[PDB]
DNA sequence: TTGTGGGAGCTGTCACGGATGCA
DNA sequence: TGCATCCGTGAGTCGAGGGTG
RNA sequence: UCACCCUCGA
């Protein structure tokens, strides 16, 4: 592992970026602390400040606005 | 004290003395990044 | 002339004036009958009869005959093993490097047991182990890689006393060292005051009188043979205690630290340390060498070889006479023996033990080891269940085999650049090992070349580093002695007559005669014509003596010679120093696609090359029944089928590529012995380690300025200086903490344009050309998931990612290599294949690249003249000769005359004379300077071969001669003067250069030091988990070690800031690294530097040994030298989009 | 937790200043 | 308690390749 | 990659 690989390393994918910056501030929190922090659903909701459902909601929405937003997998 | 083949164990003062050891090893000079090294050729075409 | 001892060997005209009485021996015998010795083959057995050493006893058959019988303590029970016998090899040598194999046969033996008490026998085969075997060229064949045993050198059992001034006082003290081949040592010293006393086994010096008393005998007794000698006298004056039961005990507490002294147990002691043979092994060769210096008993008394209490009496009056130095001593029973001290590195003194001897002793200590297990069993089973079966362990015998072929310093990776190498490589002998002098114990005065050397160890052939005088050749002519000595064969003179009786002598031997030199004068008859000739001296002094005198002549020039050092024509031309570098070099030139054997050579290249076993020979006398490239078919005239399969493109030890070539047809009539198929620097049966180019002696615009060389593009175009080099690449999947790793072609976030040479196993397809990074064997590995990416989890909890969670190790090229893939092999634990514990699956890749010469790569000559290329013009700038031919190298006038290598200006001279043959006119012939040496060499046709043997080489005035009579061109023209030299144009202006320069015939060779070995370079790369600086070597992808002596000199230059930038940000400033990538990655300056990672671990390594370290503020306290976590979040967070 | 049983290698290095330790 | 003797330290730089623990 | 050892290169 070398500067050069640990100075690439972090660069962001500029991809997942784009994917991400398209999605709903709203739905790109929840789906942020869900999935790529991994809270529990009510950490979640206490962070965000709503309720539940709110959260939920908008996780699975951003979920599917994402898969729908991004083909690439790997290529 | 020596492990199987009778080599004296380093210890930790043999980490500091020596030409090996850390001033002189790894202290006093090191491997540098951005260097290389080939064979010379002699190129009289070239200036000073 | 001829040479004709061998069949089919090319005819090689040779210049030498002098008959050669014996041949040289089998090159490789050094070895052959060290292992046979050590086995007892037949061969071996036959050669004990003629050698008059009836009794013959092999190695293993030796370490049995002290091992049996093993008695248990109560002596109920009694186990001995009888006779070795070897079972046929489990795998032949191919297959054994192709499985990482070791090339072994099992060794079985009878062994006996015997039960007093019951009075029953039961005999038995038992299995000892599975035997390393040696191959029939000589080497071994370990864990897969070829291996070669070099002799050592080391100090033969005895007694020897040396002359120690430089005490103190300006006083000649006299010291004696009594060292056996195995157990406990014995030195005798005097002190600058007068005494006498034994230092036995490293404790403080005891009076002598103490164990003369300690052996029996009294103060009456010794007085009496002692009374000559006041020091002895003085000593006993100075006694502490008188008496033999006291004696006993005192030399017990001596022995013995901590524990009480006890009379019964001084006595067993004393009595079992050296005249017992169990702990005290007097060597065979010991025996002899102490009853030749002591005479005590010179009446064939061989029956028991253990110290004499008669041999410790003459050891001590030896000592004690020896200050007084009289010639003639007399032991009470000795005869006459002169009185002086010992050479240590006298080759009579100096023995070697050969590969079957050191095999033996660690086979004695595993036996040793297995008899201590014998006798632990021999207790605690029950009786009448036993059998030699259940006593006999031989895991420790296999573990010292292991530890030796595996850790020893005298097992050594073989060396195969060239046939030559290895021929000497396997005829080597190391001074240092284990049971020899250490590497710190290795002074000026060993490694300088004794007078005794001569004949034994090429004076000329050693390493030029800190291996100097510590690596030497044995010489051609010489054999290892029984006892381990070498010894070289002479001629008897009797009655001033020289006949054909050859008499191998020893350097014990030789010191009483005075030899003549090989190059002498001679009757028809055979007699001396001159007055007085040169002799070495027992001395070895140089001198004169009359022809009567003479006892023995050498058998020959280059008696005194290596292999390799023998095969540098004119070596008689040139000076130690070059003619080292030529004899070292030549093993270092690297095969070529075709070899072309040297126009001018010695008479050695033919059986150096056959000797070498890298080249095919015909076992019996027969007619070629088929020949392919893959094998050769043989009819004999018994009617018997014989085929020798061809080595095709395999990869040597160090990847020179060692092809086999036929060098015979169809229906060809071959008589025994006869070379068959060529191997990869031989040609028609004879060594050719380069290649016969047109060389001009001029500077030309300074690209051949300081040892650079000047080369023609035609070596290029034409493939004359190409080689090829194979190289292997080496790739395991095994099973890891998260699971197995898997080879395969499926390999994440890669395009299918790059998987486009790969199979569907993921690995690389046979042919394809390989570039730096492309994928050898994709392999992928199951990822901990704690280094996964945030946005990779993203993926993996959107998607849902569940079965595969791996990455990307597959095997690439590494940096500034490729090549074509030759070949594939492959082994499966889903298969049945030995593999180490945990790897599943192992692959090697095959890669074969063809360099051509090139700017920067190393060749030279035989006579020590190196050089890199600095440049090579196209073949219309080189300067060419009158008819248009090209020269082929420009070698710089500056580099002949101050390195005192001229061998290569008369090597050029007779090449271009065999280049373009010649014709001496002989009509009234016969001229005076042809009439000597030249027998049928007064004509040759052009390009014809020719040989000039060291020390017997064509003279001056002959060579002179053929510059004259050099036949025309096909024009008629005379292009080479009488001179050497020729009138050259300019091939650039083409006006022709003022003044003849020499040109001519010169054998150059492609050493093995090319660039694209050697240029390295890097940005960044892995670094050490330790220190955090860069790796360092090219196989790691390291960098350069900028060193103190560097400092020094950044220092010197006072720039602070390159040596800051280079000591920081380069190497050790983990911070900074990363930073310096990136600001110059977009463009910004370079930042400050930080603190180097290992002054942080010297901190740490002070505090480890209770040092309490601290920095300190300007005016506070200690300063927190760790970094928080906290700031790398930030711009992670924020490059996700927070 | 029985009755039996004394290691492997070395040294073929040299010069110098100082504390150790012997007699 | 004055002095020999034994002990500890030091003995060029930078490269390449191989093996085994 | 860590430590040895070996054989080399200037």
């Amino acid at each position: 592992r070398s500067a050069e690989v640990e100075a690439l390393e972090a660069l962001p994918d500029t991809e997942i970026k784009e994917a991400l910056q398209a999605l709903p501030e709203e739905f790109r929190m929840a789906v942020y602390y869900a999935d790529v922090e991994g809270f529990p659903y009510k950490e979640i909701a206490e962070i965000m400040d709503t309720p539940i459902g709110t959260v939920m909601s908008r996780l699975h929405r951003g979920r599917r606005q994402l898969r729908g937003l991004l083909a690439d997998v790997a290529r | 004290v020596t492990g199987p083949g009778n080599r004296p164990l380093k210890s930790l003062s043999d980490l500091l003395k020596g030409k090996q050891g850390r001033f002189r090893q790894n202290l006093l000079g090191k491997r540098v990044d951005y260097s290389g090294r080939s064979v010379i050729v002699v190129g009289p075409q070239l200036k000073l | 002339s001829s040479n004709n001892s061998v069949p089919g060997a090319p005819n090689r005209v040779s210049f030498a004036k002098l008959r050669e009485p014996l041949e040289v021996p089998g090159l490789l015998d050094v070895q052959t009958d060290s292992f046979e010795w050590l086995i007892g083959s037949p061969r071996w057995r036959e050669s004990a009869a003629e050698r008059g050493d009836v009794n013959p006893v092999g190695g293993l058959e030796e370490v049995l005959y002290e091992l049996s019988p093993i008695e248990d303590f109560s002596g109920s029970m009694s186990l001995s093993f009888s006779d070795p016998r070897f079972d046929d090899v489990k795998a032949p040598v191919d297959e054994c490097k192709d499985k990482d194999m070791t090339y072994a046969a099992p060794l079985f033996v009878t062994a006996e047991f015997i039960n007093n008490n019951t009075g029953e026998i039961k005999s038995q085969t038992v299995f000892m182990g599975d035997f390393p075997m040696m191959t029939e060229k000589g080497t071994f064949i370990i864990n897969g890689t070829e291996r070669v045993v070099v002799s050592q050198l080391v100090r033969s059992p005895g007694v020897y006393f040396d002359e120690t001034i430089d005490k103190s006082t300006d006083k000649t003290l006299h010291s004696v060292k009594v060292i056996p081949s195995r157990g406990a040592w014995l030195e005798f010293d005097v002190d600058k005051r007068d005494t006498v006393g034994v230092r036995i086994d490293r404790k403080r010096r005891q009076p002598v009188t103490v164990l003369l008393k300690a052996l029996g005998w009294t103060s009456e007794q010794i007085v009496e043979r002692f009374g000559f000698s006041e020091i002895m006298r003085s000593t006993l004056e100075k006694d502490n205690t008188v008496g033999t039961d006291e004696a006993l005990l005192d030399i017990y507490r001596k022995l013995r630290p901590g524990e009480p002294p006890t009379k019964e147990s001084a006595q067993t002691l004393l009595e079992n340390l050296f005249f017992k043979e169990k702990r005290y092994d007097l060597a065979r060769v010991g025996r002899y060498k102490v009853n030749k210096k002591l005479g005590l008993h010179v009446g064939e008394p061989i029956t028991s070889s253990t110290l004499t209490e008669e041999d410790v009496v003459a050891t001590i009056e030896y000592l004690v006479r020896l200050h007084e130095g009289q010639t003639t001593m007399t032991v009470p029973g000795g005869v006459e023996v002169p009185v002086e001290t010992d050479d240590i590195d006298h080759f009579g003194n100096r023995r070697l033990r050969t590969v079957g001897e050191l095999i033996q002793n660690q086979i004695r200590v595993g036996m040793s080891r297995m008899e201590r297990v014998v006798r632990e069993r021999m207790t605690t089973q029950d009786v009448e269940a036993i059998t030699p079966q259940t006593l006999i362990n031989i895991r420790p015998v296999v573990a010292a085999i292991k530890e030796f072929f595996g850790t020893s310093q005298l097992s050594q990776f073989m060396d195969q650049n060239n046939p030559l190498s290895g021929l000497t490589h396997k005829r080597r002998l190391s001074a240092l090992g284990p049971g020899g002098l250490s590497r710190e114990r290795a002074g000026l005065e060993v490694r300088d070349v004794h007078p005794s050397h001569y004949g034994r160890m090429c004076p000329i052939e050693t390493p030029e580093g800190p291996n100097i005088g510590l690596i030497g050749s044995l010489s051609v002519y010489a054999r290892v002695n029984p006892f381990g000595f070498i010894e070289t064969p002479y001629r008897k003179v009797v009655d001033g007559v020289v006949s054909d009786e050859i008499v191998y002598l020893t350097a014990d031997e030789e010191d009483r005669h005075v030899v003549a030199q090989a190059n002498s004068p001679i009757d028809a008859d055979g007699r001396f014509v001159e007055p007085r000739v040169l002799v070495r001296r027992k001395a070895g002094e140089v001198e004169y003596v009359p022809s009567s005198e003479v006892d023995y002549m050498d058998v020959s020039p280059r008696q005194m010679v290596s292999v390799a050092t023998a095969m540098i024509p004119f070596l008689e031309h040139d000076d130690a120093n070059r003619a080292l570098m030529g004899a070292n070099m030549q093993r270092q030139a690297v095969p070529l696609v075709r070899s072309e054997a040297p126009l001018v050579g010695t008479g050695m290249e033919l059986r150096a090359a056959i000797d070498a076993g890298d080249v095919v020979v015909a076992e019996e006398s027969g007619v070629i029944e088929e020949v392919s490239a893959d094998y050769i078919t043989v009819m004999h005239d018994n009617g018997t089928r014989r085929t020798y399969r061809m080595r095709k493109f395999a990869r040597s030890n160090h990847g020179t590529c060692a092809n086999q070539c036929p060098i015979v047809d169809a229906g060809d009539r071959v008589e025994a012995g006869q070379v068959i198929a060529d191997g990869p620097c031989t040609d028609d049966g004879e060594m050719a380690l380069g290649k016969n180019l047109l060389v001009a002696i001029m500077p030309w615009e300074g690209h051949n300025y300081e040892d650079a060389i000047i080369l023609s593009n035609r070596l290029v175009e034409e493939d004359v200086l190409t080689s090829i080099h194979i190289e292997e690449h080496e790739i395991d999947a095994r099973d890891t903490k998260l699971g197995a790793e898997e080879i395969t072609r499926d390999i994440p976030n890669i395009s299918d344009e790059v998987l486009a040479d790969l199979d569907e196993r993921g690995i690389v397809r046979i042919g394809a050309e390989v570039r730096d990074g492309d994928i050898l064997v994709g392999k992928v590995t199951p990822k901990g998931e704690t280094e996964l990416t945030p946005e990779e989890r993203l993926l993996r909890a959107i998607f849902g990612e569940k079965a595969r969670e791996v990455r990307d190790t597959s095997l690439k090229v590494p940096h500034g290599e490729s090549g074509k893939v030759i070949g594939i092999r492959v082994f499966s634990r889903e298969d049945e294949d030995e593999l180490p514990a945990g790897v599943n699956e192992l692959v090697r890749v095959y890669v074969a690249q063809k360099r051509k010469i090139s700017d920067g790569d190393k060749l030279a000559g035989r006579h020590g003249n190196k050089g890199v290329i600095g440049k090579i013009l196209p073949v219309e700038d080189m300067p060419f000769l009158a008819d248009g031919t090209p020269v082929d190298i420009i070698l710089n006038t500056h580099g002949v005359p101050r390195r005192m290598n001229i061998g290569q200006i008369l090597e050029t001279h007779l090449g271009w004379c065999a280049h373009s043959g010649w014709k001496v006119d002989a009509a009234k012939g016969v001229p005076d300077w042809a009439a000597r040496l030249p027998d049928e060499l007064l004509e040759a046709q052009p390009n014809a071969i020719v040989s000039t043997p060291v020390f017997d080489g064509a003279q001056e005035a002959e060579l002179q001669g053929l510059l004259s009579c050099t036949l025309p061109n096909r024009d008629g023209d005379v292009l080479v003067d009488a001179d050497g030299k020729a009138m050259l144009f300019d091939g650039r202006s083409g006006e022709p250069f003022p003044y003849p320069v020499t040109v001519g015939y010169m054998y150059i060779m492609k050493l093995h030091h090319l660039v694209d070995d050697k240029i390295h370079a890097r940005s960044t790369g892995p670094y050490s988990m330790i220190t955090q600086q860069p790796l360092g070597g090219k196989a790691q992808f390291g960098g350069q070690r900028f060193g103190e002596m560097e400092c020094w000199a950044m220092q010197a230059y006072g720039a602070a800031y390159t040596l800051q930038e280079l000591l920081t940000i380069k190497s050790d400033d983990t911070v900074g690294r990363v930073k310096v990538y990136e600001a110059i990655v977009k463009g910004e300056n370079i930042p400050e530097p930080g603190i180097p990672e290992s002054f942080k671990v010297l901190l740490k390594e002070l505090q480890s040994l209770c040092l309490n370290v601290e920095v300190l503020s300007s005016d506070g306290a200690a300063i927190e030298l760790r970094e928080g976590e906290d700031e790398d979040l930030e711009r992670a967070a924020a490059n996700l989009g927070i």
